[PDB]
């Protein structure tokens, strides 16, 4: 028990499903972060490819081997709020900015 | 000129600075909470 | 020697000469040769500087073929046939085509792959079979004298390099598959903070991912088992096997894909001074500018 | 202000498998069902069940 290198594959495949429209973590290939999926038509991919990189390194697509489909991760929103406020005033104005 | 500047400054985070890795998801998953602390020093130190 | 247990002690010859000849040719990478694709990544309409274990340009192979005979030898388990795995090694075996009984086989040596070759670790083995690629990583047995036979036209001896009665603790078993009307192959191997990797070609210049594996210990050897036939000799056919090794290091490369993700073009950056600003301003087509 | 952020939800996890499955239905249905004084045994080891 708790040794050898039989082991049982009931945890990693619980749902087997992803989503397209929502951010969600992801440890795709040992590769972990969080994006938003969105299905796309890609005929690039070869029988020994999984994943697409840019220059820069960054991770910008892949390719699920169950349901033989492609997507493309793109950066989750992370922005900032600028408001100005009054001297003696109850509420500041809010602008959130593009 | 000011793009060149932008971008080299983005490239330090996937720098390692002596680090395991540059993302720091990937040192919480797979080190303890006391020793994982010397991990994320150098990752502070050097993005500073 | 290879490993702590004696399996057989049958007709053993003189030990001869056995010259490590070497080859004429020079690593060329203007096309590809030398270089290989990403473990899983794909690049488009880029370039990219990378840094990885590549063979060094401008240099020579040694062959360690050891076709055998009805004997054996007992130096042909001695260095230098067993190197250091220092690094990693790039090898290109030439497809050995027979025609026995109007039949297309495909047969070739083996590679292994360990690091004290014992039962309490991890020894890598590719043997190639009839058409059909098998890499296994278990805590096999090693022999004192293994060697493989051959399936078409079989020797007058029996394959053994391992005796088991259970398979051991394995850590990776998977099969791939080649073409059998091939001219050459090319493979590549070496390691990097403990973990493993392996690639493997049978058309086109660069190669394709295999496997990567996590071992933790540091493997630093390697040799190839002989392949005791009866159909490669004088009076036989005139086929020869060819087992071509190369040490690898820590270089920088730049590769160059195109719209589709195909290798089109690749440098050396330590190879001569035109390289070297090639490899400073990431393109083939430099500007015009006084270069340190 | 401070930067507003938020904690997704669901995790998906991908990996390759290094070692072939155990295929423990198909022997369990074999046609040939044996004798209680045979009872054929078979070892399964380093496989995915
Ligand atoms: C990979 O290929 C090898 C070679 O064909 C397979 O080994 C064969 O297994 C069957 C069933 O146990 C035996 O009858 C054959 O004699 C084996 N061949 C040899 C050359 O030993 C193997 O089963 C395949 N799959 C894996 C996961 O290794
Ligand atoms: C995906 O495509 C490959 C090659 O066409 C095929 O072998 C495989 O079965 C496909 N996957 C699924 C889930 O159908
Ligand atoms: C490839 O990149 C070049 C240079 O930026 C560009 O001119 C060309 O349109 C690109 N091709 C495609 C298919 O994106
Ligand atoms: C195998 O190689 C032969 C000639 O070398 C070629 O005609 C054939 O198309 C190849 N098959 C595959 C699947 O690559």
């Amino acid at each position: 028990i708790n040794s050898g290198t039989t082991c049982s594959n009931d945890l990693l495949y619980s749902n087997t499903e992803i989503s397209t429209g929502v951010c969600v973590n992801y440890d795709l290939y040992g590769i972990t972060g969080q994006g938003i999926f969105k299905e796309v038509s890609a005929a690039y991919y070869n029988n020994w490819q999984n994943l697409l990189y840019d220059s820069n390194g960054n991770i910008i697509g892949f390719k699920d081997f169950l349901t033989n489909k492609t997507y493309t991760i793109l950066p989750c929103y992370s922005g900032r709020v600028s408001a100005a406020f009054y001297q003696n005033s109850s509420s500041p104005a809010l602008l959130y900015r593009n | 000129a000011n793009a060149q500047a932008l971008n080299s400054l983005l490239q330090q985070l996937f720098n390692k600075f002596g680090a395991i890795s540059s993302s720091l998801q990937e040192i919480l998953s797979r080190l303890d909470p006391p020793e994982a602390q010397v991990q994320i020093d150098r990752l502070i130190n050097g993005r500073l | 020697v290879i490993g702590d247990f004696n399996c057989t002690n049958s007709f053993i010859n003189d030990y001869n000469k056995t010259i490590p000849r070497i080859s004429e040719d020079v690593v060329d990478v203007s096309l590809g040769l030398g270089t290989y694709y990403v473990l899983n990544r794909v690049y488009l309409n880029t370039t990219l500087l990378f840094t990885g274990y590549f063979p060094k340009s401008g240099a020579n192979f040694r062959d360690l073929a050891l076709k055998g005979s009805i004997y054996l030898s007992t130096l042909w388990y001695k260095p230098p046939f067993l190197s250091d795995f220092n690094n990693g090694i790039f090898s290109k075996v030439k497809n050995t085509k027979l025609y026995v009984n109007n039949t297309l086989y495909s047969e070739f040596s083996t590679i292994v792959i360990g690091s004290v070759f014992v039962n309490t670790s991890y020894t890598i083995v590719v043997q190639p079979h009839n058409g059909i690629l098998e890499i296994t990583a278990c805590q096999y047995t090693m022999c004192e004298y293994p060697h493989t036979v051959c399936k078409s036209k079989g020797s007058i001896r029996n394959e053994s390099w391992h005796i088991d009665s259970s398979e051991p603790l394995c850590l990776f078993k998977k099969n791939f598959t080649y073409n059998v009307s091939a001219d050459w192959l090319y493979f590549h191997f070496y390691q990097e903070r403990g973990v493993f990797y392996a690639y493997y070609a049978d058309v086109g210049m660069p190669t394709t991912f295999l496997f990567s594996l996590y071992l933790g210990t540091i493997l630093s050897h390697y040799y190839v088992m002989p392949l005791t036939c009866n159909a490669i000799s004088s009076n036989t056919d005139n086929e020869t096997l060819e087992y071509w090794v190369t040490p690898l290091s820590r270089r920088q490369y730049l590769l160059n894909f195109d719209e589709h993700g195909v290798i089109t073009n690749a440098v050396d950056c330590s190879s001569s001074f035109l390289s070297e600003i090639q490899c400073k301003t990431q393109s083939f087509a430099p500007n015009t500018g006084v270069y340190d | 202000l401070s930067g507003f952020t938020v904690k997704p939800v669901a995790t998906v996890y991908r990996r390759i498998p290094n070692l072939p499955d155990c295929d423990i239905d198909n022997w369990l249905n074999n046609v040939s069902v044996p004798s209680p004084l045979n009872w054929e045994r078979r070892i399964f080891s380093n496989c995915n069940f």
